């Protein structure tokens, strides 16, 4: 029942999508072999949602692993939680896209799309009912940006009426880790406000500032980032998973956090967050992750928030809390934050709940936020691209691939509308 | 299933492919007889199997002259190389573009493609050559040429890295390296995916100040272009936590279609004796890369600008400290960017810690780190030669060599303006736009 | 050419906070009531102008700017204009970029010294020059 | 309910802090591991109005630490009792301000205000129903005179009806520990003027001269001296903590106290005071206490009260007694001293009665006198400032940080005005 | 992450450093490779640690002539500096300022700042710098100069302090003493943070006297220079009953930017045969430090005004003590304060005692006090010097020397008109004002 399908692309999307199995192999009690040790039915109640049943009480994810190069592949692979996957949908080319948006989207993915498909295919016929699908990519490698839009659009060509939710990792403002990163991120911002219906803005400059800042770690590896960020997958997603107090799902926050169908780039936040010494120092209560939610420091976008307005916000909940002391709550940090909020969304906050916490924690929350304030994001890739756009900058590789300048004009302009609507939005009363 | 063969051509070439697959077999553990007694297949990108354990590389070795293969027939990797790939001539081009372009190398050119295609057939994703030659000898610039020319009429697209001996601007060895460095040029400007300068006097400074080597010899210089292309390929042939492909090189470094010439840099180079005393933090090695002493060019940047970088580093390498590091060199003042590249930085991450040659120069260390770097004061290089190729050119000298030999003066004009409108485009792309 | 200067200890030369806001703010036709918002760095590349024709090109430089990178950018001009006029006075825009009292307040002393050891007598618009 | 964020300044504030966190654990029987190992529901039954209940039964203590430079830091937290504080609120520079009041109110300081002041603004939303703040600084060091200069400014323009304590170190009379301590004093009592509701001066010599005869401790260490602050503090907070036939707080005492908004300037006094051997030779009645109190050799101020006049007095008791003999020694005091308190303030005597004796004793009490004597501290501090200011003396530091003279010269004058008052309203009639 | 470094400029430089760092790695535990086998990290001030236990110090050993610098590099010390720090010259300037600032120093400069500034960049809360010089030789004073003017304009406002060495009034080493130290001084006065004079003719006294050493050699001047070294950094480098930093230094003995010249003196100097006798309380050696003959300059402060004292004492000392030794001080008729200053005590306390040197002099004591006084009476040291340079400048001698090398006349001449105006400066300081 409501069987969602995982699609990782590109390498940090495979990375993701590693430690994000591995917290959700810890939440249903499951080893890498596949099997279960859990101690309560509460595991595998829903255990369907991303595992199939295989025979012999085995159990798989319903996880798509695409990539063009085989070194992230033979990773995952060779080391621990890499058996319980099915050695099939295992897809990836040879030379890699080469950080080039055309081979990502045109050249190279158009090799291995059509296998790609047929492998979501089956998995659709075989599940019950389908309820959406999550895709988890960068938009600053040609890779897994030329890929996933593609992927995502000819899935919702194929399947309509169903949602799509990507978690796209967007540049850096102060550095760049690539060179031609603007174009890379234009196009794919652009298939991305055509053809899905929500996306989650992730910058490692943030996590970068967070981990730092607020978990005081000196030494921050990307597994650390990543465990960050499937920690924020299985916050939004647990709402579906196990029963609570209110039951949510993709498809509530969905509408309640999408009041115009172009304006769907959302910023992840979550709560507790805590350095290993400062743990038994505070006392894990609702106002405290409240207060820790909304604030600049545990954003995971590169944008303050008070540079704009925040139109709606979602916070998911884990863990036996009093539903009056949730409540209260959101109405206080509403009521003192009058002027960071859209006067005409009147009580603009979701609120769901589940019952299971996250592991060792007694209770966490999970935080999503429709602002504005991500268009500052926009203008600043749309100045770059202008930047690399007017002297016909590296445009000559993109060219050689067959695609045309008209493209990168229709997406610029595409892109200035969306921030013109932002804008606009913003100045509404 | 990760294929990329190497072509090593003139003395130079050869002495550079003795340097690198020394490295190779020392890093993937290969005994010299080929066998085997953060690890993948690691090895099948450079070394191909046969039916026992025994290992060969897929690399081609010209030189006209049978000294230097000789000198590796007879030396200690002898049972390696399949005999095949050490191909000989007779006579040598003798620093004459006109002997390795026309004469000499058409009549070993269909044997050198024939041993290409070979290789090439029996690989499974090959992404391209990595050619080893100077711009110096005869036999490297022309024979370079006629090749490139052959492999992009009957191979595609594939990117074709060139690793050259750029003259140097004072400490030169031969007297015709101004004709010879120039017909190279312009012959492979328009097949040479992406060129990497390097330069002989710079490579002397950096030995000399940082090794502490009095009196090196061209054995040091081969070990840090090895190292250099060990680092480059490191991404492909190993584990790593930010992967990189020759064709994200191609990209990244080449703005316009013309303009296709980065440099090399490599950090840290310090002595066992001065391993020491030093931690050798990301951002100690970041600034030593972006030192103007540690270039392996005599051009300085600090008069030019950087229209992209690409840096690659191995070993136990924390992300965080690649950002802060990197932020902190955006901030300094001798680093100013090209107008139209607002973000000019590619990071690629390895697990593999550079390896340590017994009986070599450096130091075993932790972290390792190469600047490839495309910017614009190299052009001024540039000028240089052709002020030497129009003085040489004032009199017409040595010009009979090249005449008599089945080849013309309007070439000698054709690329003395081919290298003017370079020059032309590197200025234009420097300046900065209205608005 | 320039000439350049320093500035380590000296008595009855140093001024105040309001009387330097009051300085930028006559020579620049402008209202800051923060010496911090200096970290804008527009300040110092209009005072570039007024002190040498030319030397910049205002086009670049973001007048608006509210952000981090924006600073580094105008910052990175700064640096284009103080190298290309031969003054050799590293600026510290890592603590500049901050917008903290101590770095901008040190650097806009240091830059009050240069300006007057540089500065002809010369009068202008600050408007025209600003757009 | 009636809770106290406690701020230290400068090197003596945190020392001062750290003795009399060590002194409140001790009254309420925490073990520096942070445990309730008391034995009388009492000390638990008012634990929150310095501790805040973290997780797992543990007390972690409502105090700010604040300096410049990490030593004082590392010395608190590397000794015992030193595991109890929340480690994000050791709140520390690098360099130190250098015994210039400039780089700890303008350049230094502003560089850690806004933590200091985001670390307040969550306590505050933390705490039930705030009752004031309490700062524990000196005026002859930089850092703690301006910062905590700075931070009384924020703080009270964050909250104006709320009152703030200040137990500010001031110069000795005859030695001098610092060189240039007029201008730091001069401006520290002008912030303290303006923005604080009462502050009590504490000499350094006043408190060698008091443990050299009356403790007869010929080798006084800063620990024994901070003993006697920490022992102040506690008693002036008991009325608070615990209950009494009389209850008090800072309110009742301020209210009292302070006859008119500028004269905030008080003394402290502990007794019973006794040496180690003479301690079983006396005993401890309350008019023992009374004649114990008022002298100037048991005032911790450089100051002797009989070159002026008494205005107010405050007296704290602590212990089973009876209320009759407190208010007969109090009236007695009163009469026979007539020459010496206001007489347009008939009943210059607040008295208050806590229920709970201090360590090691039966009985105790704790002693504040709003006195004009303490105007010859300033006009002394006043003459120096001139003697230093004539010649512009150690001027350009200042300088040189961006003051200007005229702040100088505006709290000279407005420090003379209050000797002014001082004199007039001990002059009045 | 306190970090301070040092500059030892010239052969008394080196050898004050061979001291230092001596006492150093005694005070911190560190054998002389670089090995550890009241304590915070301590040693992160001076040490900076590599990836093993092996520490290095954070100085810079700077000289023309190579003598001295091959000594440390071959002495006990060797492995335990970084050899980049031991930067030398080829020929030395030989007692002439000219050579030391304006031709010879030049071709050195840019290193030094190099290394300076790869040091820095690897502190993150570097206070300041300690220059250790002399005024007598060449190098020292005009290389001093120059690198002084080169930090002040390179880094903006940090504490610069100068440990110098006075030229002596009746014992000298050289002749030309007092054109060097004339324009050292003239050259330094606007960027000296704050100097401390030492002089070695009240040293060799107080050797003969305390020490009871008939024949003392530079070492024991040495070993004293870095007792008073490490007392200042005490506070830094250790905890402490009331820590003091360098900026609190440059605060509270300087009331008038032109005037920064304190004098040093330290006690106790007893020798072990006299360790006993006497139980050195902290009035004792208060008493002691404030006697006329324990300072280390031939400048006796009866005949002027005490503008300000700083006294840190160190070991198991009561504050008590302190006060009423300093009270006792007060009271005394050898010590009239100057009029605008009514308070000139800062006091400093630490819990370290001094640390003993094996095969040293001093003896093991409990407390140790270092006075740092400026005072008026160091003025007329100066006016010595001043009548010896107008006696050298009335017949113009040694004059060519300067004037061949890159000097003007007016240089001599302008800091002679400067010198008087200090003196001037230092008398209208010392008078009383009216009212
Ligand atoms: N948060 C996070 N981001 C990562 C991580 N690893 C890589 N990234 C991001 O992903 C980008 C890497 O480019 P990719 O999209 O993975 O490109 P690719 O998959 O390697 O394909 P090619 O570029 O053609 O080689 C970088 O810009 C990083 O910002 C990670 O571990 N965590
Ligand atoms: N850095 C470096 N350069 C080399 C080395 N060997 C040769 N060279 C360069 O090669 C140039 C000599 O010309 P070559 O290209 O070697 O000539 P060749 O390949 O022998 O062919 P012929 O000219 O016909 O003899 C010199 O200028 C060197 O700069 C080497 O081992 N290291
Ligand atoms: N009663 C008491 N007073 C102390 C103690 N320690 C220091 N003091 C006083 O505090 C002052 C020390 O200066 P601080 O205000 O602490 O200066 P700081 O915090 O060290 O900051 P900087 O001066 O910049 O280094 C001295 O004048 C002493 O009189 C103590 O243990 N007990
Ligand atoms: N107290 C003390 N003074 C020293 C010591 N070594 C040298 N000096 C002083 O240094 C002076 C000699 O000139 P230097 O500064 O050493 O000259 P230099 O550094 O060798 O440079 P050149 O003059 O070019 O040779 C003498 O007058 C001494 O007073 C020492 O070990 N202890
Ligand atoms: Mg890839
Ligand atoms: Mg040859
Ligand atoms: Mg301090
Ligand atoms: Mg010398």
């Amino acid at each position: 029942m409501r069987e969602i399908v995982h699609i990782q692309a590109g390498q940090c999307g495979n990375q993701i999508g590693a430690k994000f199995w591995e917290v959700i192999s810890d939440e249903h009690g499951i080893d890498p072999s596949g099997n279960y040790v859990g101690d309560s039915d509460l595991q595998l109640e829903r255990i369907s949602v991303y595992y199939n049943e295989a025979s012999s009480h085995k159990y798989v994810p319903r996880a798509i692993l695409v990539d063009l190069e085989p070194g992230t592949m033979d990773s995952v692979r060779s080391g621990a939680f890499g058996h319980l996957f099915r050695p099939d949908n295992f897809i990836f080319g040879q030379s890699g896209a080469g950080n080039n948006w055309a081979k990502g989207h045109y050249t190279e993915g158009a090799e291995l799309v059509d296998s790609v498909l047929d492998v979501v295919r089956k998995e659709c016929e075989n599940c019950d009912c389908l309820q959406g699908f999550q895709l988890t990519h960068s938009l600053g490698g040609g890779t897994g940006s030329g890929m996933g839009t593609l992927l995502i659009s000819k899935v919702r060509e194929e399947y309509p009426d169903r949602i799509m939710n990507t978690f796209s990792v967007v540049p850096s403002p102060k550095v760049s880790d690539t060179v031609v990163e603007p174009y890379n991120a234009t196009l794919s911002i652009h298939q991305l406000v055509e053809n899905t219906d929500e996306t989650y803005c992730i910058d490692n400059e943030a996590l970068y500032d967070i981990c730092f800042r607020t978990l005081k770690l000196a030494t921050p590896t990307y597994g650390d980032l990543n465990h960050l960020v499937s920690a924020t997958m299985s916050g939004v997603t647990t709402s579906l998973r196990f029963p609570g107090q209110l039951n949510a799902d993709l498809r509530k926050l969905a509408v309640n956090m999408v009041p115009f169908p172009r304006l769907h780039f959302f910023m992840p936040g979550f709560a507790p967050l805590t350095a290993r010494g400062s743990q038994q120092y505070r006392a894990l209560t609702v106002p405290e992750l409240t207060q820790q939610m909304f604030d600049a420091k545990n954003m995971m976008a590169a944008c303050d928030p008070r540079h704009g307005r925040y139109l709606t916000v979602a916070t998911v909940f884990r863990g036996r809390m009093s539903m009056k002391e949730v409540d209260e709550q959101m109405l206080a940090i509403q009521s003192k934050n009058s002027s960071y909020f859209v006067e005409w969304i009147p009580n603009n906050v979701k609120v769901a709940v589940c019952d299971i916490p996250p592991r060792g924690l007694k209770m966490s929350s999970t935080f999503i936020g429709n602002s504005t304030a991500i268009q500052e994001l926009f203008k600043r890739i749309s100045e770059q691209f202008t930047a690399m756009f007017r002297r016909k900058a590296f445009l000559h590789w993109y060219t050689g691939e067959g695609m045309d300048e008209m493209e990168f004009t229709e997406a610029e302009s595409n892109m200035n509308d969306l921030v013109s609507e932002y804008q606009q939005y913003q100045d509404a009363t | 299933m990760r294929e990329c063969i190497s072509i090593h051509v003139g003395q130079a070439g050869v002495q550079i492919g003795n340097a690198c697959w020394e490295l190779y077999c020392l890093e993937h553990g290969i005994q010299p007889d080929g066998q085997m007694p953060h690890h993948h297949d690691s090895f099948n990108t450079f070394f191909s199997e046969t039916g026992a354990g025994k290992h060969v590389p897929r690399a081609v070795f010209v030189d006209l002259e049978p000294t230097v293969i000789d000198e590796v027939r007879t030396g200690t990797y002898r049972q390696l190389f399949h005999p095949e790939q050490l191909i000989t001539g007779k006579e040598d081009a003798a620093n004459n573009y006109a002997r390795g372009h026309y004469t000499i190398g058409k009549e070993i050119i269909d044997l050198v493609l024939d041993r290409i295609r070979k290789l090439a057939d029996q690989c499974t994703g090959l992404q391209g050559f990595l050619v080893f030659h100077s711009f110096g000898g005869g036999t490297g610039s022309g024979f370079t040429s006629l090749l490139m020319e052959r492999l992009s009429v009957d191979y595609g697209k594939k990117s074709k890295l060139e690793f050259s001996i750029y003259p140097a601007p004072q400490v030169s060895t031969a007297v015709v390296e101004p004709y010879n460095s120039i017909l190279t040029t312009h012959t492979t400007l328009e097949h040479s995916d992406c060129a990497f300068m390097v330069d002989n006097e710079a490579i002397y400074d950096i030995c000399r100040r940082n090794l502490d080597i009095e009196r090196p010899t061209y054995t040091n210089l081969n070990r840090l272009i090895s190292q250099i292309v060990s680092s480059i390929t490191a991404s492909l042939r190993f584990d790593g936590a930010l992967n990189v492909d020759l064709t994200a090189f191609q990209t990244n470094l080449v703005p316009y279609p013309r303009i296709h010439f980065p440099l090399a840099t490599y950090a840290p180079v310090i002595s066992a004796e001065k391993a020491y005393h030093e931690q050798l933090s990301v951002a100690e090695i970041t600034n030593a890369c972006f030192e103007p002493a540690n270039q392996m060019v005599k051009c300085d940047p600090r008069h030019g600008k950087y229209m992209a970088c690409c840096l690659l580093y191995r070993g136990d390498v924390v992300p965080k400290d690649v950002n802060a590091a990197i932020a902190t060199i955006k901030t300094k003042r001798s680093i100013q960017f090209v107008d139209w590249c607002p973000t000019g930085f590619k990071v690629g991450i390895n697990y593999q810690p550079p390896t340590v040659v017994p009986g070599g120069d450096l130091a075993k260390v932790q972290r390792a780190v190469c600047m490839l770097s495309n910017t614009t004061a190299i052009a001024e290089a540039w000028a240089r030669l052709d002020h030497k190729f129009d003085l040489m050119y004032a009199k017409r000298a040595f010009v009979h060599w090249y005449v008599g030999e089945g080849m013309e003066e309007g070439e000698f004009s054709e690329a003395r303006e081919d290298m003017a409108a370079l020059e032309k485009d590197y200025e234009e792309v420097g300046v900065d736009s209205v608005e | 050419m320039a000439v350049n200067v320093y500035s380590t200890s000296v008595t009855s030369e140093n001024l105040s906070r309001h009387d330097m806001l009051a300085w930028v703010n006559d020579s620049l036709h402008l209202n800051y009531t923060k010496i911090e918002q200096l970290c804008s760095g527009a300040a110092y590349c209009q005072f570039m102008d007024m002190l040498f024709p030319g030397c910049v090109h205002l086009r670049k430089v973001k007048f608006q700017a509210k952000l981090e990178h924006e600073y580094i950018h105008n910052f990175k001009v700064l640096q284009a204009a103080f190298k290309k006029m031969g003054v050799d006075k590293i600026i510290p825009v890592e603590k500049l970029v901050k917008g903290k009292f101590q770095d901008n307040f040190e650097f806009i002393q240091w830059f009050k010294k240069f300006f007057d050891a540089n500065y002809d007598g010369k009068d202008y618009n600050p408007l025209l020059a600003r757009q």
